[PDB]
């Protein structure tokens, strides 16, 4: 019966379309009068309208370019489709999927933001001969390997260095009986070359400086090493990949006033041709969100190489800037190589996309499909990869109202990687019949009729539904008790024609309807991220509830256990709701009286080792535990650092295993290989032998 | 909110000067205030860079500034072997000219000074220096707090102890109305910071001509440690002084450190002898909290609140995951020496990279409203990323989140337009507070003036109901009998120091919802719907009242008798002549509307006449203190007379509640029309109910109220509802009072498991088993005096097969078990339990748990293998058991349950050792050996 397009507009086709998605219009001059113009498409149908006049706009997205994704990296393409085209109505919303995959042997692009304070003089010492250690540790994972390298102390001004004696302003460490070299900002040394023997040859003639205040100056060669990548060297095709080795804590914006420096920075890029940073002493430190940008816009990975003094202290930078990853160094870099490999490794396990200019009438939410198909509602990344796993995304878009201009574009890309998906939105509010529209003068007023679609639309401050009636007609109410326009309009012609209102426009066919009585959180209706339809929010598609409040975007409610609130709960509106009785913290990280782990999850040696019992049939026998099956030999360590249980296997022999942590976590077995080990029935037999021996007697 | 925009007064500078790095008012002694404007780097004598106070009078047109001048002659001396060297160049000579009375205080933060003793240095370091300046003739005395005379190699061997050479002592600086001079210092102490404090005049009467280093009197330096929170903080970024503690005569002080514990920033409230008194953390890492500090009361109360920014704060937006946009922390004073309570509102900047809140300046009363509001300033926000700044004004609860009014930046890009402001101090006495800001890439000053405020009151006194029966007056030039009806309008208008010559414009509507031709209600006098007539208000304090006369029309015109007759005012400024500038700022109610309707189903009274009967009931009627309850009301609503003309429901709401939704029992309008009113005393929300109801309407109301926190509502709150109609007689219902008493609770939940829990064992430390009963508090309130009885099996003895050790809590406990466990040290079901085996009572106490809190009790073992050893075929089992309860609790009444209950944490032991049972895995070697025999009787 009544829908919500019939109780709203009849009177244009744009309006009708504008209602709801699920609405089509009729243009057909053969329809008898009396009849709902505007319906839904399956009543159009019944209503036995023209099917060529009928105008149903369908959302789509049409895939433009479908390249293959390649396999190998020896072109390479990690996103499909890479181009879409869509055609959105008015409040109307269409998925469309994207499959990122990590290709293997992609070439690798390194580039070593080596700190050289007095602090760091014994760290030169073990960075005289990397490069080819590292050329020959990641040929097992690419081909194409290039490297270079930076330098940085801090700014050259009063408050930083020393500046007396005057023998001291060329040796900054004058005191002691050392000759340090000049106190400078930044002076990148080598551009990124395929050949490796220049990243040994010319370390061994880098030296060290002597600041005064412990902080150094880092965020300074962050801004340029980033942005000047005509001398940096980055490839359009490879991985980009910013190693910072520091010691100390960092200054950033707005410490520079200590000093008289007040400028801000631009971000642009300021090496001349002496390889210098010729605007240090005189523009401040960049902030977080110039570098953020910077690195966002460049596609290229930050990573951290701290001591244990600082790693706090960086582990609480990085989760404020999307992909990095932090590592603790040694006092004098014996384990930069094995930090570089395992952050290689760790920045190409997740994919997270990050839209980039987003039009301001679009929404956006994920559904992420990763590894086996665990559809998890909300989150746009996921852990737990390796290199050559594909993802399968499901990205759904809303528009909010057809906007003015119609053509706009925004472009999802997986962080770090140059590919992207560009999606070319084509906005539909246009309807087929006042395209074609006329002046018919003299059908309606005194030869003032209106255009075609079969309305004949007064002019302003003319009275006349069709120009008929100024003064002296039907009734204009839902009941016949009830107010006539519900007391916020008029109806004259017998046509309910309602007020204008400061807050907004009041619409419905007795226009009964308010677009702006919605509920509120603190100033504006729908709490900011929806509009009021009719009285009831209608919220974004990263948004759900009653009110507009209550986010679907489950990253909050994210941990590094891989499982929505852990496995120990749920999330609702972005918070961590605990379930499991027991359990607290940020994200339900701490439910102790539970039971250990070395009792519940000791099937892993029954599912994949001696595979037998359940998850047989059921695709998680591995997914959760994944734990690795190594066997010593009786240690002397038969239990201080882990929980050791055993249980009699299938053949009922005693096991004596343990798993659960040797530093801070470790899926490793500590399983030793070789394991250490009833009248009536035998009556019974003892009986039958005994007859049977009997027959033989 | 009146910063005239328009007209501006633009004080220019030297080129190359940044001229508005910082400024101050200076009142001399025959008024006539002036502007002390700093400039950095105003050149000088021998063509270097060491900056220069203006001090620029006060003109309508606005020019170059006179300037101050004070020496610059790089000071050298030799006291003894020493050889004090001063070096004036660069010095930001200008970066902070606070003022008292009659003395300029103009600093400059980088100074350098270096002590020569032979081979020896004491190396240049940015020491600082304030100029003390006096109009009147007057002497250029100086003040450095910090310049020192000790050796480099003293303060390498005490490990950099004492180390004030790099104060930058004129960093910040207040004078306090008493006379004493405090000064930031962020590198003192290697980079900590300090506050050195003197009195004016004893640095006034110490002072000697060329003398260097002299040590002032009764001066003092704050003191720091090596608390490694403090380290690189900058602790006196920025300083204010305000009263907190309580004691007037006391004065304490307000520090800034943007970078404590590793760059989150705090900022500490002090006392006049450097001791703590509180410390407020940022919210954010890098966001550089406490960078600009401002101390003004708000809210009106007489208690000082304060207020820090964070510029670089980063917020989370659609397409950026973190953008920089800059926040504000507003803190308001409570009342008594308690805790200083979470930010009570959070002020953010849109722009990205706006900078946000990076100079916050208290502005007295701009609107002269009785609430203290303030500026805050985006030095690079705006749409086109030129500068801003922005207005807020206070209010009763604290600051409004949307700014009132938006400056924006006349000079061009790069002109770090707002990044310094000065107000509270009148400078043409207009009576109103005026606003200096600061833009150094233009060097330029830019004065805005604010104009008079013209607080607008309206009403409109209409009849509540029109009969157009009755016929009293006639129409113009006619005798045509009409239903004329009265009209009153009062316009009202309030001011301090308004024009004499005043004139305002009043808008009369009728019947303002029906078209033109459709119109019911006429102006008797022009016979035009709407008309307007100038008021002539000048010198006129009480409000003046005008009458008009209109009339109902005739029968035939119009058709309808029941949509309701709008009446509406509005008074507007006249539009401003050939020249612009308009004089006023009008504020307040400027429109008012009114309803009216024709008599209908009244009866014979030809009024309608109601009886509003109100019958409310709670639901969910315990309220928690300290807690975000939710209270339902729910009201019947029925009126047993003629109709009822707007009716309506107030509900008087406390200070603490807050209304949230409602919900009909009529479709019509399950969700129901409510405005919250806030011009009572107490917050009175506006529930409408319908206008108007019929005979006998019954209508029911869900009313869903969130009731705050509120400590001083006593043991029970008393609900005020009543329905509220327009109606001349009887236009209220009975007030219905519901007291709502209030109420406490603990909640401790106790769980335990062993580890491992299940075990088999064997056929000098045994393994551990743990009882891990956790004081999980979901209690509402927080606890004091909780004190447990827990009753263990075995006496600690070496009889046992166990050996109890000592536990883990996290409070102070105490229980020593019965008999003593560890009496020595260390580090078939058989069930060793309390009931089997024997009883220790374990008793430990504890006294707080706020809601939420938790703790518990870790049980470490090792077990006994000999004892045990026995029962060479049974698998034993182990059992514990455990009570607790509570002493007392911190409530009013606690009336619900001294926690109580009993749990038992088994570690079930298996004997993993069986013999060879089943007849099958044998029972073809029975076989083989009758096979054999069969065999051996064949042969
Ligand atoms: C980056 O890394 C983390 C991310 O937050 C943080 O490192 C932390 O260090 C700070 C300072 O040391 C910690 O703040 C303080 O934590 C105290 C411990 O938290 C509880 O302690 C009780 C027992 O004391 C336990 O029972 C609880 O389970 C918690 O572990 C906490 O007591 C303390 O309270 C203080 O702050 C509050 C205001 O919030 C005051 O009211 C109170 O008076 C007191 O001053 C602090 O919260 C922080 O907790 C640490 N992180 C965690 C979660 O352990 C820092 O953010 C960054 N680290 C660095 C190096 O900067
Ligand atoms: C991401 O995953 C969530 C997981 O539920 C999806 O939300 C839900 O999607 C299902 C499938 O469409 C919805 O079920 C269907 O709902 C429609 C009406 O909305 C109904 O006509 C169908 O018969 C069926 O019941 C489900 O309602 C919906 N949940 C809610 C509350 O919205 C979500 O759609 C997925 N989004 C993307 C980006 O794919
Ligand atoms: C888009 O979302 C829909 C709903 O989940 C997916 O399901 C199919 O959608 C297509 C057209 O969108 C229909 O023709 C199929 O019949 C739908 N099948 C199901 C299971 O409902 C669809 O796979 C998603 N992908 C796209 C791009 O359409
Ligand atoms: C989003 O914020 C709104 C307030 O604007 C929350 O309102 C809730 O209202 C319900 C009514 O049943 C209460 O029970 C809730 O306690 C209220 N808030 C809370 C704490 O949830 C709304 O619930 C919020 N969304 C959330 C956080 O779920
Ligand atoms: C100097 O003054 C001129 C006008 O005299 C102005 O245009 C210019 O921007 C100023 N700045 C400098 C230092 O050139
Ligand atoms: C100092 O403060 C105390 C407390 O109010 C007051 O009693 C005393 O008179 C004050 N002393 C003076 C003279 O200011
Ligand atoms: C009153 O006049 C002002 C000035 O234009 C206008 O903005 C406001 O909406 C008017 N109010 C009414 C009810 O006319
Ligand atoms: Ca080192
Ligand atoms: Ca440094
Ligand atoms: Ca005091
Ligand atoms: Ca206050
Ligand atoms: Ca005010
Ligand atoms: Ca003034
Ligand atoms: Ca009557
Ligand atoms: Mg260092």
């Amino acid at each position: 019966g009544p829908n919500i397009c019939t109780t709203r507009g009849v009177s244009s086709c744009q309006q009708c379309l504008a209602v709801s998605p699920m609405c089509a219009w009729c243009s057909d001059e053969a329809l008898p009068l009396g009849s709902p113009r505007c319906d839904l498409k399956e009543n159009l149908l019944k209503d036995n309208c023209a099917p060529e006049s009928i105008e149903f706009p369908v959302s789509e997205a049409r895939v433009l370019e479908d390249r293959p994704l390649s396999d190998k990296g020896s072109q390479v393409t990690q996103v499909s489709p890479q181009r879409i085209a869509l055609r959105l109505r008015p409040d109307d919303s269409k998925n469309f999927s994207i499959q990122v995959r990590q290709v293997e042997d992609y070439p690798v692009d390194i580039y070593y933001l080596m700190d050289l304070s007095y602090s760091m003089k014994d760290d030169l010492w073990s960075i005289q001969n990397l490069g080819t250690k590292l050329a020959t540790q990641m040929r097992k994972l690419t081909s194409n390997l290039r490297i270079g390298f930076g330098a940085f102390v801090d700014k050259p001004v009063s408050p930083y260095m020393y500046i007396s004696p005057p023998e001291a302003l060329e040796n900054p460490c004058y005191d002691m009986k050392t000759t340090c070299l000049p106190m400078f900002g930044y002076k990148h040394v080598l551009t990124l070359t395929d050949q490796v023997t220049r990243f040994n040859e010319e370390v061994k003639k880098q030296s060290v400086s002597r600041n005064r205040d412990a902080p150094e100056g880092g965020f300074d060669a962050i801004m340029q090493a980033t942005v000047c990548d005509e001398k940096i060297g980055w490839r359009n095709d490879a991985s980009h990949l910013l190693v910072f080795t520091t010691d100390a804590k960092t200054h950033i914006a707005l410490d520079g006033r200590l000093a008289g420096i007040v400028q801000p920075n631009d971000g642009q890029c300021h090496v001349g041709s002496d390889n210098h940073y010729s605007a240090s002493t005189t523009m401040d430190y960049p902030s977080l969100g110039l570098m953020t940008e910077k690195l966002s816009q460049k596609n290229i990975n930050l990573i951290f190489a701290v001591t244990e003094n600082v790693v706090n202290l960086y582990q609480n930078y990085s989760e404020l800037i999307p992909g990095t990853t932090v590592g603790v160094l040694s006092m004098d870099s014996s384990n930069v190589l094995q930090l570089i490999v395992d952050a290689y490794g760790k920045i190409r396990s997740k994919v997270e996309l990050e839209v980039r200019d987003l039009p301001e009438e679009l929404s956006l939410s994920f559904n992420a499909t990763c590894l086996n198909n665990e559809v998890i509602p909300g989150l746009k990344s996921c852990m737990g990869l390796k290199i050559g796993d594909t993802v399968s995304f499901s990205i759904e878009a809303k528009v909010r109202g057809c906007p003015q201009e119609k053509e706009k574009s925004f472009t999802i890309k997986p962080v770090g990687f140059k590919d992207s998906l560009i999606v070319q939105v084509t906005f539909d509010c246009d309807c087929a019949c006042q395209a074609q529209a006329e002046p018919n003068s003299h059908r309606c007023n005194n030869g003032n009729g209106t255009f075609e679609c079969g309305v004949c639309r007064c002019g302003p401050g003319w009275l006349g539904s069709q120009c008929e009636c100024s003064e002296e007609q039907d009734e204009c109410s839902p009941r016949e008790g009830q107010p006539v326009c519900s007391q916020r309009g008029e109806c004259l012609c017998g046509q309910c024609v309602c007020h204008s209102s400061d807050f907004g426009k009041i619409t419905g066919k007795y226009c009964e309807c308010d677009d702006f009585s919605c509920v509120r959180y603190k100033g504006e209706m729908c709490s900011g991220h929806g509009q009021c339809s009719c009285g009831d929010c209608l919220c974004d598609s990263d948004w759900t509830g009653y009110y507009c409040n209550c986010t679907t975007r489950t990253d909050t409610c994210m941990s590094s256990n891989g499982l929505l609130c852990s496995g120990r709960g749920k999330c609702e509106c972005g918070s961590c709701v605990c379930i499991q009785p027991g359990s607290y913290g940020d994200t339900c990280e701490k439910c102790p009286t539970c039971p250990d782990a070395c009792t519940f999850k000791k099937e892993c040696v029954e599912c994949k080792k001696f595979d037998r019992g359940a998850l047989h049939d059921e695709n998680t026998c591995n997914r959760y535990c994944r734990d690795e099956i190594e066997s010593v030999k009786e240690l002397k360590d038969t239990g201080k650092d882990a929980v050791n249980c055993t249980y009699k296997n299938e053949d009922d022999c005693v096991v004596r295993f343990q798993y659960y942590e040797d530093s801070s976590g470790k899926s490793i077995l500590y399983v030793v290989e070789e394991p250490e080990c009833i009248l009536v029935v035998l009556l019974s037999v003892m009986g039958a032998i005994l007859l049977i021996g009997l027959a033989a007697l | 909110l009146n910063l005239d925009p328009v007209q501006l007064t633009f004080y220019a500078g030297p080129n190359g000067s940044q001229f508005g790095f910082s400024l101050d008012f200076h009142k001399d002694s025959h008024g006539r205030v002036a502007i002390v404007v700093g400039a950095p780097r105003t050149l000088g004598p021998s063509q270097e860079e060491t900056g220069g106070v203006f001090l620029c009078p006060w003109r309508a047109e606005g020019g170059q500034c006179p300037s101050l001048l004070f020496d610059l002659r790089d000071e050298t001396r030799n006291v003894g072997s020493q050889t004090l060297q001063t070096f004036k160049a660069r010095q930001g000579l200008g970066a902070s000219v606070v003022s008292w009375s009659d003395v300029i205080v103009a600093c400059a933060p980088w100074q350098h000074w270096n002590v020569l003793e032979k081979t020896e240095e004491a190396e240049k370091t940015p020491v600082g220096s304030c100029f003390l300046a006096q109009p009147e003739s007057g002497r250029r005395a100086e003040y450095s707090p910090c310049r020192g005379n000790t050796l480099s190699r003293i303060y390498v061997e005490n490990d950099f102890s004492w180390d004030k050479r790099y104060c930058e002592a004129g960093f910040s600086s207040v004078v306090t109305q008493a006379g004493e001079l405090v000064l930031g210092a962020p590198g003192g102490y290697y980079f900590l910071g300090l506050l050195a404090q003197a009195p004016v005049a004893d640095i006034f009467s110490s002072y000697r001509p060329g003398i260097l280093l002299w040590h002032v009197s009764s001066q003092s330096l704050s003191f720091d440690s090596s608390n490694p929170e403090y380290f690189d903080g900058y602790w006196g970024y920025s300083v204010a002084v305000g009263e907190f503690d309580g004691d007037l005569n006391t004065t304490e002080y307000v520090v800034g450190a943007p970078t404590w514990s590793w760059t989150l920033g705090a900022v500490e409230i002090l006392d006049s002898y450097y001791q703590r008194l509180h410390r407020l953390r940022g919210e954010q890492m890098a966001s550089y909290f406490g960078h600009s500090v401002a101390v003004t009361d708000v809210n009106g109360d007489g208690r000082h609140d304060l207020l820090v920014g964070a510029p670089l704060y980063m917020e989370s937006r659609a397409d950026r995951k973190l953008a920089e946009v800059g926040r504000v922390y507003l803190f308001l004073q409570p009342r008594g020496p308690h805790a200083l309570g979470a930010p009570s509102l959070l002020l953010t900047g849109t722009q990205l990279y706006g900078r946000f809140g990076s100079a916050i300046a208290p502005l007295g009363d701009l609107d002269r409203d009785g609430y203290n509001d303030i500026a805050v300033a985006a030095p690079y926000g705006g749409p086109s990323g030129r500068g801003q700044v922005l207005v807020f004004l206070g209010q009763s609860e604290g600051l409004r989140s949307r700014p009132s009014q938006v400056l924006d930046s006349p000079f061009p890009t790069g002109s770090a337009f707002g990044f310094s402001l000065r107000g509270a101090v009148d400078i043409d006495d207009n009576g109103y507070p005026d606003l200096i800001v600061g833009a150094y890439g233009a060097n330029q000053v830019a004065v805005y003036r604010a104009q008079p405020v013209v607080k607008a009151s309206v009403q409109l006194l209409v009849q509540d109901s029109l009969n157009p029966a009755v016929k009293s007056c006639v129409l113009p030039q006619t005798k045509t009998p009409v239903s004329c009806f009265n009209i009153q309008m009062c316009v009202g208008a309030t001011g301090h120091n308004i024009p004499q010559k005043l004139s305002l414009n009043a808008e009369l509507q009728l019947d303002r919802q029906k078209p033109r031709q459709g119109r019911r209600v006429l102006l008797l006098g022009s016979q035009q719907a709407g008309t307007t007539l100038n008021l002539d208000l000048g010198g006129k304090h009480s409000p003046i009242c005008h009458t008009t006369m209109a009339f109902l029309r005739d029968e035939a015109d119009f058709r309808d008798k029941l949509s309701p007759i709008v009446l509406s005012l509005n008074v507007s400024l006249p539009p401003t002549e050939a020249g612009m500038a308009p004089a006023v700022v009008l504020h307040g109610d400027t429109h008012v509307q009114e309803q009216t309707r024709i008599v209908l189903d009244c009866g014979e009274d030809d009024v309608c006449v109601p009886q509003l009967q109100l019958t409310a009931s709670v639901t969910g009627s315990p309220l928690l203190v300290g807690a975000d309850n939710v209270l339902e009301l729910q009201m019947d609503a029925a009126n047993e007379g003629e109709g009822a003309y707007e009716a309506e429901l107030a509900v008087h709401l406390p200070q603490g509640a807050h209304y949230m939704r409602a919900l009909s029992n009529v479709e019509g309008f399950e969700r129901l029309i409510c405005n919250q009113k806030k011009e009572n005393e107490t917050r009175v929300v506006l529930c409408e109910l319908g206008n108007p109801m019929k005979k006998n309407a019954q209508i029911g109301i869900a009313m869903l109220v969130s009731v705050g926190n509120l400590e001083e509502a006593g043991e029970s709150v008393s609900f005020q509802l009543q329905i509220r109609s327009k109606n001349s007689q009887n236009p209220n219902s009975k007030i219905v009072l519901l007291d709502v008493p209030v109420r406490a609770e603990a909640q401790v939940e106790l769980r335990g498991n062993s580890f491992p829990a299940s075990l088999v064992v064997a056929a000098s430390w045994g393994p551990k088993v743990e009882h891990t009963y956790e004081l999980h508090n979901n209690g509402p309130g927080t606890v004091n005096g909780l004190h447990l009885s827990i009753h263990l099996p075995g006496q600690s003895q070496p009889s046992d097969l166990l050996y109890i050790l000592d536990i883990q809590p996290q409070g102070g406990l105490q229980c020593f078990p019965q008999p003593p466990v560890n009496p020595l040290k260390v580090d078939d079901p058989v069930l060793v339990s309390c009931d089997s085996a024997p009883c220790t009572v374990v008793q430990c106490d504890l006294q707080e748990m706020a809601r939420g809190q938790r703790a518990m009790v870790t049980v470490l073992a090792f077990l006994w293998l000999p004892s045990l050893y026995q029962r060479p075929l049974d698998q034993f089992v182990l059992q514990s058991h455990a009570w607790f309860n509570v002493s007392s609790l911190p409530y009013a009444v606690p009336p619900l349950s001294l926690p109580r209950g009993e749990a038992q944490v088994w570690t079930q032991l298996l004997r993993a050792l069986e013999e060879r049972a089943i007849p099958i895995w044998w029972v073809l070697v029975g076989v083989l050996g009758g096979l054999l025999l069969l065999t051996i009787l064949v042969l």
